[PDB]
């Protein structure tokens, strides 16, 4: 099962995915260049954005999360407990299970049926060379063109200085030369009106890459190396896992910034069968576009179910109008 | 020559001793690309003036020197006639190269 | 206790979160840029705000004021007794505990058992490499889009300028080359209805961030390295520390500003296991964004329980209606 | 039935094709010299590209993908069915079929009626010398020439940071002494409105190179050595191959890049007799060129077809306006 | 260049040997998005004219410049033919960009 | 047009070489929002007048120059026109602007 | 004159180890100087990172990178005020670009 | 005279223990017709030293040696004067003679 969401959200006050400071008393907001129309021939202008590895990341700390409840919850690799993105590093052999087991790193069909986190997220060992592609693909995170366009420049990222007071046992703040420590560090925050589109196939799930089908009497027979109810509880859970992102839990320094979250629209098509993933919600003319991607996808012969959120997508189109995001996961779940 | 005394008054905003980091309006002189935004950027630069002469007698710094009138009311219609970014980009990148230059601020 | 609340206050006369001014006569509240769509194109303005820090350590402040009284608050840092923002230096081994004793920073599941502070709000150890993620998350103070919109300018700002008078033993003002530490001292003020959405995933306190679950046989349990009286304590203060929050105890300059505060609505959902992000009450519709986020969030199989203060949140969701806010806390603290 | 296709898309924030760095910690990003003509004299600039080799790999990959739901994906290879790129590699004679039998290498015409991509994307047996030349043809993908004017260069690349955070179970990033894997490596992002031109030369699928003709009697006819069904179920998956390369599966780096990809301008053209390839879209005055080079081509007595996304070609020109590229291909296999 | 002769002004109020440190109406006019708030932010900075008449020579310094009537004419009428943000936010910067400079004032 | 007789009328209650001193009116005038409050204000402003012109032959200058009715009336047909607030207080804020310049009042 | 090698040991600092900065985008639009403006944008760049090495050098038993002086500064900014051409632009890139890959004795 | 610790630089990016196999940068070195094309060919040559070192570092055999910043200027003090391009071949061949020797580098 395959389910493609791309969509408008807008961000105030946030500070995700930062440069960091490499020791030092700035830390900023990482910045890209995107190309516009602006009726004055294609211009390049650098906004703020935030990359798809951590956004990623963040995926997987929603999975790890709601699949631990999951009766089946023993499957899964002890490093991912604390959220640690790992997966086999570099010079590992034997991989940690939550339960206290061992793994070997070959025989990619026992690290699927045994480590859940590597059967949804593909993982690497070098040291025999076992490779397993990421099932979820996040995209960037970019403020959308007509935001930009209609901004006209007038840069929205903000440099608020915000202080660490370093009280010692004497109630005396000095420099280091006494051995204290006071820096007023800055950080960068932004806003605007971004756009996402994750995109995550699952009918891999369980299946190993070395053979997808068996063809026991020349028949397509999917390989599922884990239990079937296994295998819904894994496809329960990631969809689930978008509960989290969609809500607030994306990106970083949640603890002093939590982004300002509130998703003003999206559209999500889920399939059995492959099918084009929709066009980000990035660009002003997406909207209409991904109504014609829907519109004449359905006649190629193609099962797509169709949710919006306050989308109108005209009229014509079997797509369901889903309150809320949770509302669309609830939707999704039911025809795993 | 009238860069070379801005550039000296902006070296100040980052250097050692002289604790105020302000990396944010260095960046937006160095990245502007219309009149507007260098423009708005040696402002933002400028606000800083009174602190760093509050400081200098603070750490017992000499004095900072502040641009004089002249410079700027040279610069101002020295800007008025860039109609293309890239002579524009050229004289931003000159005024913020010296603010990482090893000055002597606090002999 | 996956605690989330959200809602709108009357924050009238307020000082709180300077820029700091480096100590000249001049010194102004912070200010950010948020965007709104004004229904003829998004336009960012600049406006007064409250960081997320600011909140966090007044939280902060506010839990150990009321863990003090608990039996069970000898296990506080000596640093936090004195209110002292700072959890770990740059590079100090040891740690101080209330009694005087020694903490060390290695395996940190000691360091969340004989600390209170370190255990809710998180910490890190430069030297020795141990973090913590805050189980307190905060997001920023900003005025709301339907009040931000509707003023139509109304700078808000006024600062206000009042200086200090100081008079020798003969009474003589002074002058410049005696010094008489006379400065004029400028300070804005503020104003305005604002939105707050902190979270608090209390459920993992006391449970070290190595091995959050332990398998006994197959089974996961609960890593509570504390006592469970130690643990129902912290709870509670954690939850009592939301009084001092929505009372005026937050931001700064308290001895002078002191807002005139006011909750003008809130909503807050505690629920058991995790949950969505309740959306920020920044924006004008989050009520209708949360009615369709918890009344479906229901139908997934959570076991919401929300309550309310002055928002109708229709009638069909089972909905508490809160008369105040530590009667609030009073709910949440039933059900430990 | 071969098939032309030209037009302009639309990247942002893509890291397709990189040199992947192999041995350090940045990955650059390919890059390629190219002509622009200039009103100053034709100069030569250094732009980021994408092969053709990786563009012909990813629509293998659409075409297996697309190819396994039709009830005769028996006719595969195993390495194939793996996605993996290599044919026949020097010093084997026996190909592994996906049902697990074994194909011999010493004949054309059995290895292309048992093997699908064999057929269709060309293969090489060097240890007997059996070779048979693709039958899709990619051209690069470069950055249209008017937006090279129009942007000055720019540069029009972001370099952004990514670590590889090492949690250990005591939580340490380590000192490269124990064993821990902890650095910071570093990508390549580049945008910009890039052209691209594929070549559908699918006029010989389950035909052999060495005798295309029979002559019975001494008339042309195809030497067809599979049936009638075979040949259309490959034409058709070949066509919607283009499915996953016009909707954002093109590149590498997906899992965290996953380019923006929106598809600007297209023009198609199908007939079955050979036809002239058309202008590459890199090229800015190319809607004159290739209207002149269909018009003129219909002229002489070609029956060709042509459809046009978001392109006029004028009136004289009998095309159709395909909304999207669905559409498109849902046009192209309704004419066998 | 008619803007020189009130940049002296604006910063005679920002300055020391004055004791004024308004910061706000400088950052007012400065900052202005409408044409209204310029004009408001430079109302507010000529509204402290007396004030500052008479101090002057209570602490022994030269009185200060007024701009004279002929140059309010002239900022009227730029004023009212400038519309767009973009030039309207220029002349706003670079009414105040020296009003932290260097004057002479008060030898 | 029309707008510097009322300008010089307002100086000449805040000019030097008086006794009247009544900032109240030429704050209020920049402080308008609406027609009936603003009528008032230009109103109250007119009516002291009479003491300026009794206190002129108190020094010898010229008397000042009371704007002619016609210029009083202009102004009915020139505010009722206007319905917008943003129009409504430019020339409000306009009026109060022309009252701080550097003239001589009387000799 | 001179102050070629001076700026190279200040660039050569963003490619050497005992450092964790493996800044090769500046190192190579550096070189890369097909005109003077992007040429002074890119040095603009590599100075940007002077107080990261300068801070972290003192953090690891390392002597401060040698920024260099505005001296230094003033002689980029006159070089580059007289050249209008290519040709002897990209000598001018090439040759202070090369100086940043050397065995420099920045750690003893 | 500084061409054997450059020398075998270059012979690094050809050796068969190093799997690299970057032909480009000696062929640049060796058909270099003006000074521009032979340093862009050494500076690319020089920026594949992470490679070399962190490639040979994980084989196990000691690292190979980045030349010495003490002949960098010998290279450039020298080849400035060769305007004639019949005098320059006589080193630019001989950079790329000297990569296609021996050198053995490490067992």
């Amino acid at each position: 099962m395959y389910v493609r969401i791309s969509g408008r959200i807008r961000l105030n006050a946030h500070s995700l995915n930062a440069q960091g400071g490499g020791g030092t008393n700035y830390i900023e907001i990482t910045k890209t260049k995107v190309t516009v129309r602006t009726e004055n021939g294609w211009t390049v202008v650098e906004v703020p954005a935030i990359t798809g590895n951590m956004l990623k990341h963040w995926h997987f700390v929603g999975f790890v999360d709601y699949f631990k409840t999951t009766p089946y919850g023993v499957n899964l690799t002890e490093r991912a407990l604390r959220y640690n993105g790992t997966r086999f590093g570099q010079g590992e052999t034997t991989a940690t299970k939550a339960n206290g087991a061992t793994v070997q790193l070959n025989d990619e069909a026992t690290i699927i049926k045994e480590l859940a986190d590597a059967d949804v997220h593909g993982f690497l060992a070098p040291k025999t060379g076992r490779r397993r592609v990421s099932l979820v693909k996040a995209s960037f995170i970019l403020p959308t063109e007509d935001f930009i366009k209609e901004v006209e420049g007038e840069r929205l990222i903000t440099a608020i200085k915000h202080n660490r007071v370093d009280v010692d046992e004497k109630g005396a703040i000095g420099s280091s030369k006494e051995g204290t420590a006071q820096m007023l560090f800055s950080r960068e925050y932004a806003t605007g009106l971004y756009g996402f589109s994750i995109v995550l196939d699952l009918g891999l799930v369980g299946i190993p890459q070395g053979l997808p089908v068996k063809f026991e009497e020349n028949q397509p027979r999917p390989n599922i190396v884990i239990d079937p109810n296994e295998r819904k509880a894994r496809i329960e859970s990631a969809l689930k896992a978008l509960i989290p992102m969609l809500s607030g839990y994306i990106g970083a320094n949640l603890a002093r910034s939590f982004p300002v979250f509130k998703v003003e629209e999206l559209v999500a098509i889920a399939s059995e069968g492959p099918i084009p993933a929709l066009v980000h919600g990035f660009y002003e003319d997406y909207i209409e576009a991904n109504r014609s991607i829907i519109k004449n996808a359905r006649a190629l012969g193609f099962n797509i179910e169709v949710f919006t959120y306050n989308v109108d997508l005209g009229e014509d189109i079997e797509a369901t109008k889903v309150s809320s995001v949770e509302e669309l996961v609830a939707n999704l779940v039911k025809m795993v | 020559g009238w860069i070379r005394n801005i550039g000296r008054y902006l070296s100040y905003l980052v250097d050692d001793t002289f604790e105020e980091y302000a990396y944010d309006v260095v960046d937006g002189i160095a990245k502007a690309r219309t009149q507007e935004e260098l423009l708005e950027g040696v402002y933002k630069a400028l606000r800083l003036a009174p602190k760093l002469k509050k400081k200098a007698e603070s750490k017992g710094c000499p004095p900072p020197r502040i641009p004089s009138p002249e410079d700027i009311e040279a610069l101002e219609e020295k800007v008025e006639q860039l109609s293309n970014p890239k002579d524009l980009r050229k004289l931003a990148v000159s005024l913020a190269l010296w603010a990482f230059a090893s000055w002597n601020n606090c002999p």
